[PDB]
C-alpha cells in the first residue's frame, strides 16, 4: 500500500478501478471512490462536530448502471448495508 | 466606623497570637552581646527588658520576649527552648488526666494553643521530641477538649457559667456564640420578670 | 422549557408564497412559543465571506487555539462555568418586575396586538403567527430572565426595553412576512409618468393625489424612488 | 581572572558591607527570565539574602534592551548590582554607557573604590576580555577557566593595552590576532550557575536540604542539551548529597520527612506523574532511537511493551495506580528487555526527593514543570512588548513553583508539560512528513509557516523545546552529519519571524575524543555581521545570543545572505 500510494496519480488509478466493468461514468466513479474513502470527522473543543462521511446521490436516467454501481460498493465497502424503495421503513432505516 | 464589623466584640485570632507573642520565652543564644572588660548599639527598648538582651552569653540560655525570641530565630542567631509543658511525656500525663476526669479540662497553659503552633512553624528544629508526635499529641489535647465544650455549651444557663481552665484561643472561638446565645436568654428571662 | 427546531414546508421559505402558507404549524402549537425565529440564508457575498472563513478556520484547527485563547482572554465561560452560573441564577434569583417595567410592557403589548390587527385586516386573513396574552407572558419571562443573569432582584426597564427589542426580533418578525393590485398598478403607472425620472415630490401631496400606500415600499424595493429626508420627500432614485 | 572559586566569599563580604543596610534596598538583582539555572540561582541568592536581611530587588529581564533600559531608570543609591544569566559576553560598561570616572569614589595608595558594584554571573563562555580583564566596576564570577585557560589572551590584552618600528609592529598584529581568534568562537556553556552560587554557600557554610535542591534542579536543567557539564557535575552533587543526608536511615516515613534520594531514574518523559506508554512514547531519547514520528515506531513500542510481558492495559495505567508486582519489577524488566531496542542509556541514575506522604518526584521532572510553567504559565512593537510582559509574568510562576507550600501550582506545571510535549511532538511529525528541513552544505534550515497550534513558537523556550526534539531525532540518523539547524515561525500578529539557529549535539551516551571537546555556536556571531550591514528590522536583544527576530519580507534575503556568510 505504501508503495504504490507513492506513485503519481494514485487517485486516477484508483478511481479508474472502481466500477471497472462499468464503461464511461468517470464522474461517478469519482463520487464514489470520495465517499468510499470518506472524510475527517472533526470535533472542535468536544462541544461542535463536523460530519466527516459524504453523501452521494447517483441521478440519472434508466439503464445506465446506478444500481450496478451501488452493488459493487456493496461489495466493496467494509460495512455495507442495501435497502431498496418501498421496501425499506422509517423504523428499520434508523431504529426501533 | 472606625472598628470593622468582625473585631467588634471579640479579637481576630492574629491579635491572640499578638497578645501570645508577649510573654517571655527561654532561649539559648548563638551570639554574645555581652561586652567584655577589656562601639555598639544597645537594645534600649520601652515595652520590655533590655537587660537580658545585652547579656547575652553564647549557649547560655536566658529568657527574652517572645516575639524578640521568634525575630532572633529568623535568622540562626537563637535557639528557642520548648516550655516544658511541650514534651510527649507532659502531653500524655495531660491527655490521661483529659481522659481520667470527663467534668473539667486540663491544666494547660492559656496559651498552649497559639504557642504550640507558633513553636511548630518557626522553632521545627528545636524540640526534643519528634514533632510529628508533639503534633499528633497537641491534636488529640484538642479533640478532647473540644468534646468537653460541646458537653458544657449544653449548659447554658441566663445566670453565668465557669469554664475553668479553658485556654485563650478555644475562649476566643466559643466567644461570639456562648455571649449572643445567653443574652438571649437573659432577655427572655428578663422580659418575663417584667413584674 | 422546549427549544424546538422545525423547517417550513418546501424546505426553503419561499417568501413569494403566503407566511401561513409555508408554516403548516397550527395556532395553537404556535401560540405557546415565546419567541419564534424564522431564520433565512441572506445569500451575500460580504456575508458568505465571512462565513466560509470562519468555517474554514474551525475545520483547520484554528478553533481549538482561538477560542482557548478567548477563553482565557475573559470574553468567554467554559462550558463548564456556564452550567454551574446557570444552576445557581436559577436557584437564587427570581426577578419581579417594577411598576415602571411593567406600564412599559402592557403599552408594547397594545402596540403589538394592534399592529397584528391591522395586518391582518389588510390581508383579510388571520395571520399564521398569533399574538396572544400567553405572548404578553413570553416578553414578562425574558425580561425576569434578562434581569435574572445579572442576579438583580428588580427587573429595571433596561430588561424591558431588551426583552422588547428580542420579541421584535423574533415573534413580529416572523410575523410580519408579506408576500388591491389593480390600485397598486394604477399608482406606478400614474407616478412614473407624472413624477419625472430625476425629480423628488413630497409624500403629502401624493397622499393628496390619492390608503396604506404599499405601492410606495414596493417600488423603494425596485430601486426607482427613494424616501430620504425623514419620510418627507419621496425621490425618483433613477429608474 | 576576576573572581576565582576560592574567593567567592570576598565578593560575598563585600555585597554584605556595601549594602547589608535595613534603611534601604541598595542591592537590585537582575535575572534573565527564560532560564531555569538563572531561576535557581536567584532563589538561592533570595533565600540567603533573607537569612541575612539584606533587602533586595529582583527584576526578571528578557532581553538586552530591557536591561539597557532599566539601568538607564537605576537610581544611583542603588550600589551593588547583581546580573544572573547574562552579561558575561558582551561589553557591559560600553553596552550601558558607564565611565569609571563618574562612579569612582576615594581614588586615594594603591587601591580604588567605586560607587557601584556589578557582578555578573552566567556560564557562557566567551567572556568579553574588556569585562573580566580591563574593567573594575565590572565584576565577573569566574569558574576557574579564566586562571588556567586565558594566560594567551590575558598577556595579548594586557600588551596592547599598555602599548597603545617593524618588530613592534609585527609583534602588536601577532598579538591582535591572538585577541582575534578569541573571539570569532561558538557560545558555548560550561558549568551551571546554581553549582556556582551552591560553591559560594559553602564557603559561607549556610547550605542546607532546600539549598542542595535547588543546585540538583539548576544542574539537571543543563542535561538536555549540556550533558557533558551535567556528567561533570553530578559527582559534586552525588557526594553532597551523601553529606547531607541525616544518619538516621530505615526510619519510618513521617509526614515531616523530606529525603533527596539518588535512585535509578529513568530518562523517560514524566514517568511519575504519567502512564508508562506515554513516557516511552513523548520521550525524546526514546523517539530517536525508534522514530515514533513515522507509522512504524508505534508498532516498535507495542512489540517492545508486549515484549517485556507488560500489557497495553496496565502500560496505559497511571504510573500512581500501576500494579505493585509490575512497578516493583521495573528494574529487572529493563535489564533483560531494553538492550535489545539500543535503549541501555534509557536506565540512568537520578536524584528523587519525597516530601513526607506527597509521593516523589524527581529532579528531571521538577525542571520540565518549570520549564512548562515559564513557557505556558498565563502595531508590531507594541504585541510584542505585550508578550515580553506575558513572559516576565511566567517566571514568578516559575518562581512560585519552587515553594513546597504551592504544589497545586507545580501539578498545573506538570500537566503542562505534557501538553507541551504533545504540541512538540505533534509539530515534530508534521515536519518530518512533510520534509520540512531543507537540507543544506552549511545548515539544515526548516521555516514553520503554516500550521496548528503555531502561536506556541513564538515563546523562545518552546522554539527551543522543539529545536531540541528534532535535534535528538536527527543525532541518532548515522547517515545525516551534524550540521547547524534554523528553525524559523511566522507570527501572525506583528508579520515577524522568530529564527533560531541552533546547534547539533553527538549521541546520547556515545562518549568519544570528538565527542570530549563540545560543540559552539557559531550564530551569534554571523547573525550581528549580517545585522550590521544591510539593514533588515532585525532585533537581537536576546540573552539567548542565537535567536533574533525578523520581519516577513525580510527572512528570505537574510537566509540568502547567512548562506553567503561562511562565519558559521
Ligand atoms: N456504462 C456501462 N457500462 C457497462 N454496462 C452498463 C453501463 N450502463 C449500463 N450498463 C448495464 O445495464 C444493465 C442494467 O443496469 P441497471 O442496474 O438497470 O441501471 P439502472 O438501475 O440505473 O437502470 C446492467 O447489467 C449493466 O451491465
Ligand atoms: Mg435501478
Amino acid at each position: 500500500f505504501r508503495k504504490i500510494s507513492r506513485d503519481r496519480g494514485i487517485i486516477d488509478k484508483i478511481i479508474s478501478s472502481m466500477a471497472p466493468s462499468i464503461y464511461g461514468h468517470r464522474d461517478i466513479k469519482t463520487a464514489v471512490a470520495c465517499s468510499l474513502f470518506g472524510g475527517v470527522p472533526k470535533n472542535v473543543n468536544g462541544k461542535h462536530s463536523i460530519r466527516g462521511d459524504i453523501n452521494v446521490l447517483l441521478l440519472g436516467d434508466p439503464g445506465t448502471a446506478k444500481s450496478q454501481i451501488l452493488k459493487y460498493v456493496e461489495k466493496t465497502a467494509h460495512r455495507a448495508v442495501f435497502a431498496t424503495g418501498q421496501g425499506a421503513s422509517a423504523v428499520g432505516l434508523t431504529a426501533s | 466606623m472606625s472598628l470593622p464589623a468582625h473585631l467588634q466584640q471579640t479579637f481576630s485570632p492574629e491579635e491572640i497570637q499578638f497578645i501570645v507573642e508577649n510573654e517571655p520565652i527561654k532561649i539559648f543564644p548563638r551570639i554574645t552581646t555581652r561586652q567584655k572588660i577589656r562601639n555598639h548599639t544597645r537594645w534600649q527598648l520601652i515595652t520590655t527588658d533590655d537587660k537580658a538582651l545585652n547579656n547575652m552569653v553564647a549557649m547560655r540560655s536566658t529568657e527574652v520576649v517572645l516575639w524578640i525570641a521568634l525575630l532572633l530565630k529568623q535568622q540562626s542567631k537563637c535557639s528557642i527552648v520548648a516550655p516544658q509543658w511541650l514534651t510527649t511525656k507532659e502531653l500524655d500525663r495531660k491527655i490521661q488526666y483529659e481522659k481520667t476526669h470527663p467534668d473539667r479540662f486540663s491544666e494547660l497553659p492559656w496559651n498552649w494553643l497559639v504557642l504550640a503552633r507558633i513553636l511548630f512553624n518557626k522553632a521545627k528544629d528545636d524540640f526534643h521530641d519528634p514533632i510529628h508526635e508533639l503534633r499528633g499529641k497537641i491534636q488529640d489535647l484538642r479533640e478532647i477538649r473540644q468534646i468537653k465544650v460541646l458537653k458544657g455549651l449544653k449548659y447554658l444557663n441566663e445566670s453565668h457559667l465557669q469554664l475553668d481552665n479553658l485556654s485563650l484561643l478555644e475562649i476566643n472561638e466559643l466567644r461570639p456564640f456562648i455571649t449572643e446565645i445567653m443574652d438571649k436568654l437573659r432577655e427572655i428571662h428578663t422580659a418575663s420578670l417584667t413584674a | 422549557s422546549v427549544l424546538a427546531a422545525a423547517n417550513p414546508i418546501y424546505g426553503r421559505y419561499d417568501d413569494l408564497k403566503s407566511p401561513g402558507d409555508n408554516i403548516d404549524f397550527q395556532t395553537t402549537i404556535l401560540s405557546r412559543f415565546d419567541m419564534i425565529f424564522i431564520v433565512k440564508d441572506d445569500h451575500n457575498e460580504e456575508r458568505d465571506i465571512s462565513i466560509a472563513n470562519h468555517v474554514i478556520n474551525i475545520h483547520t484547527g484554528n478553533a481549538n487555539a482561538m477560542q482557548n485563547q478567548q477563553e482565557e482572554n475573559g470574553s468567554e465561560i467554559s462550558i463548564e462555568k456556564m452550567k454551574r452560573y446557570i444552576t445557581y441564577c436559577r436557584l437564587k434569583c427570581a426577578p419581579r418586575l417594577s411598576p415602571q417595567a411593567a406600564e412599559k410592557l402592557s403599552s408594547n403589548f397594545v402596540t403589538i396586538r394592534k399592529q397584528l390587527l391591522i395586518n391582518e385586516l389588510e390581508s383579510t386573513e388571520r395571520s399564521s403567527i398569533p399574538i396572544t396574552i400567553r405572548q404578553l407572558e413570553a416578553i414578562i419571562r425574558i425580561t425576569e430572565s434578562l434581569a435574572k443573569l445579572e442576579l438583580s432582584p428588580i427587573a429595571q426597564e433596561r430588561h424591558v426595553d431588551e426583552a422588547i427589542r428580542l420579541f421584535q426580533a423574533s415573534t413580529m418578525d416572523a410575523a410580519s412576512q408579506d408576500p388591491s393590485l389593480s390600485e397598486i398598478r394604477r399608482f406606478e403607472q400614474e407616478l412614473k409618468r407624472r413624477l419625472p425620472i430625476g425629480w423628488s415630490t413630497s409624500y403629502q401631496t401624493l397622499r393628496r393625489e390619492f390608503a396604506l400606500d404599499k405601492a410606495l415600499y414596493a417600488l423603494e424595493k425596485h430601486e426607482t424612488i427613494q424616501l430620504r429626508h425623514q419620510g418627507q420627500n419621496i425621490y425618483r432614485s433613477g429608474v | 581572572m576576576y573572581y576565582g572559586i576560592s574567593q567567592f566569599s570576598e565578593a560575598y563580604n563585600k555585597i554584605l558591607r556595601n549594602s547589608s543596610s535595613h534603611s534601604s534596598c541598595q542591592l537590585v538583582i537582575f535575572v534573565s527570565c527564560l532560564n531555569i539555572d538563572a531561576l535557581c540561582a536567584t532563589k538561592m541568592l533570595s533565600l540567603l539574602f533573607k537569612k541575612q536581611l539584606v533587602q533586595s530587588q529582583i527584576v526578571p529581564i528578557f532581553g538586552y534592551s530591557e536591561l539597557r533600559r532599566h539601568y538607564s531608570q537605576l537610581d544611583d543609591n542603588i550600589n551593588s548590582l547583581l546580573l544572573v544569566g547574562f552579561g558575561g559576553v558582551i561589553d557591559l560598561e560600553a553596552f550601558l554607557e558607564i565611565d569609571p570616572q563618574e562612579y569612582v569614589i576615594d581614588t586615594d595608595s594603591g587601591e580604588q573604590s567605586f560607587r557601584r558594584d556589578i557582578y555578573v554571573l552566567d556560564a557562557h563562555r566567551p567572556w568579553n576580555l574588556d569585562n573580566i580583564f580591563g574593567s573594575q566596576i565590572i565584576q565577573c564570577f569566574d569558574d576557574g577557566t579564566v586562571d588556567d585557560t586565558l594566560g594567551e589572551q590575558k598577556e595579548a590584552y594586557y600588551k596592547l593595552l599598555e602599548l597603545d618600528r617593524k618588530q613592534r609592529k609585527k609583534q602588536i598584529h601577532e598579538y591582535e590576532g591572538v585577541l582575534e581568534e578569541y573571539y570569532s568562537q561558538g557560545t558555548t556553556v560550561v558549568n551551571s550557575i546554581s553549582a556556582q552560587i551552591y560553591s559560594l554557600l559553602s564557603a559561607i557554610g549556610e547550605t542546607n536540604l532546600s539549598n542542595l535542591w535547588l543546585n540538583i534542579l539548576g544542574t539537571t536543567s543543563l542535561d538536555i542539551a549540556y550533558a557533558q557539564v551535567y556528567n561533570r557535575l553530578y559527582p559534586l552533587l552525588q557526594d553532597e548529597v551523601k553529606r547531607l543526608t541525616p544518619s538516621s536511615r530505615n526510619s519510618v516515613k513521617t509526614p515531616d520527612t523530606l529525603t533527596l534520594n539518588i535512585q535509578p531514574d529513568y530518562y523517560l518523559f514524566l514517568l511519575r506523574h504519567s502512564s508508562l506508554y506515554d513516557s516511552f512514547y513523548y520521550s525524546n531519547y526514546v523517539n530517536a532511537k525508534l522514530s515514533l514520528w513515522n507509522e512504524n515506531g508505534k508498532k516498535r513500542l507495542h512489540k517492545m511493551f508486549a515484549r517485556m510481558g507488560i500489557p497495553l492495559s496496565t502500560a496505559q495505567e497511571t504510573w500512581l495506580y500501576m500494579d505493585h508486582s509490575i512497578k516493583r519489577e521495573l528494574g529487572i524488566i529493563f535489564d533483560k528487555n531494553l538492550d535489545r531496542y539500543g535503549l541501555q542509556d534509557i536506565i540512568r541514575d537520578g536524584f528523587v526527593r519525597t516530601l513526607g506522604y506527597r509521593g516523589s518526584i524527581s529532579a528531571s521532572e521538577f525542571v520540565e514543570a518549570l520549564t512548562a510553567l515559564l513557557e505556558v504559565g498565563n502595531n508590531s512593537a507594541q504585541k510584542l512588548t505585550n508578550l515580553r510582559k506575558r513572559w516576565v509574568s511566567n517566571f514568578w510562576l516559575s518562581w512560585d513553583a519552587l515553594d513546597d507550600r504551592k504544589v497545586e501550582l507545580l501539578n498545573r506545571g506538570i500537566q503542562l508539560a505534557q501538553d507541551l510535549q504533545r504540541a512538540i511532538f505533534n509539530t515534530g511529525v508534521a515536519i518530518l512528513e512533510k520534509k520540512l528541513i531543507k537540507h543544506l552544505r552549511i545548515y539544515r534550515l526548516c521555516v514553520l509557516q503554516d500550521g496548528p497550534d503555531l502561536d506556541l513558537y513564538r515563546n523562545p523556550l518552546t522554539l527551543l523545546r522543539l529545536g531540541n526534539w528534532l535535534i535528538e531525532c536527527c543525532a541518532e540518523s548515522e547517515d545525516k552529519q551534524l550540521l547547524p539547524m534554523v528553525l524559523a515561525s511566522i507570527d501572525e500578529n506583528t508579520d515577524t519571524y522568530l529564527v533560531a539557529g541552533l546547534t547539533p549535539r553527538y549521541p546520547r551516551g556515545l562518549d568519544t575524543i570528538h565527542t570530549k571537546k563540545p560543540i559552539l555556536n557559531n550564530f551569534s556571531m554571523a547573525f550581528q555581521q549580517i545585522t550590521a550591514e544591510t539593514d533588515a528590522k532585525v532585533r537581537i536583544d536576546n540573552f539567548e545570543s542565537s535567536i533574533i527576530e525578523i520581519r516577513r519580507e525580510d527572512l528570505s534575503p537574510f537566509l540568502e545572505k547567512l548562506t553567503l556568510s561562511g562565519l558559521l
